């Protein structure tokens, strides 16, 4: 139950393109990609 | 003893090409080097050229560059040679002979992650038995 409530009588500032949650995603996703990449076979024999 | 066969002798006009053929019984060219030799009466042997028994190499004595080619029938049962530009001083006994070689790596680098770098080459070991030969002469 990922509950949310509307706040009574509230407004709030937001700043798209300033939030760093996005930046966390940028490096988290990259890190994950590499995390699964790392345990794998190199193809450098194919440079022949 | 593998039978060897070669083209009949031929007279040719000056300034022009001739062609010869040879055969090995049992298709034994697959196991022997193809070679061609030239000789004139009263004169020493001259190597003309070769083909590897694998057929992956060919070559000529440098005197023949741009005048000679070597080809073979599929499955290498027979071989051929073409000579070009012949003149009256090219009259000679031509030969087809089988041959042997030693293949030794000439250089290497071991690679941990791939095939070793390698260089290889061929050294002729012996001539094998000679064909009966062909005679070619040039006249008007
Ligand atoms: C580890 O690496 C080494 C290389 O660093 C490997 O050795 C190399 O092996 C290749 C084959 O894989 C050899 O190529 C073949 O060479 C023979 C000629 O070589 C023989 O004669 C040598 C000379 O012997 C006289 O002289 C010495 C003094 O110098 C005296 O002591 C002797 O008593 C004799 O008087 C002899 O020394 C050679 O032995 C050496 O090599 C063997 C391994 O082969 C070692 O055990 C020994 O310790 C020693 O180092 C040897 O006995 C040629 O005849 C071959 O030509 C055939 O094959 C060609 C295609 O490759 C083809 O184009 C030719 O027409 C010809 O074909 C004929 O033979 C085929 C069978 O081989 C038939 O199928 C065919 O129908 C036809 O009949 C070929 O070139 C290298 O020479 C050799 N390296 C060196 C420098 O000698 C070693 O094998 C590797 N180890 C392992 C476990 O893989
Ligand atoms: C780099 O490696 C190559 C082989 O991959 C080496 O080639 C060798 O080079 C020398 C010089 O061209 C060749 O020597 C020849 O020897 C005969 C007789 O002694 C002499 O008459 C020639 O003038 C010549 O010196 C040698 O055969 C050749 N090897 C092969 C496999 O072709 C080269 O030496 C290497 N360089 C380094 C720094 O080691």
């Amino acid at each position: 139950n990922p509950q949310e409530i509307h706040l009574e009588n509230v407004t709030e500032e937001f700043n798209m393109w300033k939030n760093n949650m996005v930046e966390q995603m940028h490096t988290d996703i990259i890190s994950l990609w590499d995390q699964s990449l790392k345990p794998c076979v190199k193809l450098t024999p194919l440079c022949v | 003893q593998v039978q060897l066969v070669q083209s009949g002798a031929e007279v040719k006009k000056p300034g022009s090409s001739v062609k010869v053929s040879c055969k090995a019984s049992g298709n034994s060219f697959s196991n022997h080097d193809v070679h061609w030799v030239r000789q004139a009466t009263g004169q020493g042997l001259e190597w003309m050229g070769w083909m590897s028994h694998e057929g992956d190499k060919t070559g000529l004595a440098q005197k023949f560059q741009g005048r000679v080619t070597i080809t073979r029938d599929s499955g290498a049962s027979t071989v051929y040679m073409e000579l070009r530009g012949l003149t009256a001083d090219d009259t000679a006994i031509y030969y087809c002979l089988t041959g042997s070689k030693h293949r030794l790596r000439d250089y290497f680098l071991y690679n941990e992650y791939g095939p070793n770098y390698e260089e290889w080459g061929d050294y002729l070991a012996t001539l094998d038995v000679w064909g009966h030969g062909t005679a070619v002469t040039v006249s008007s």
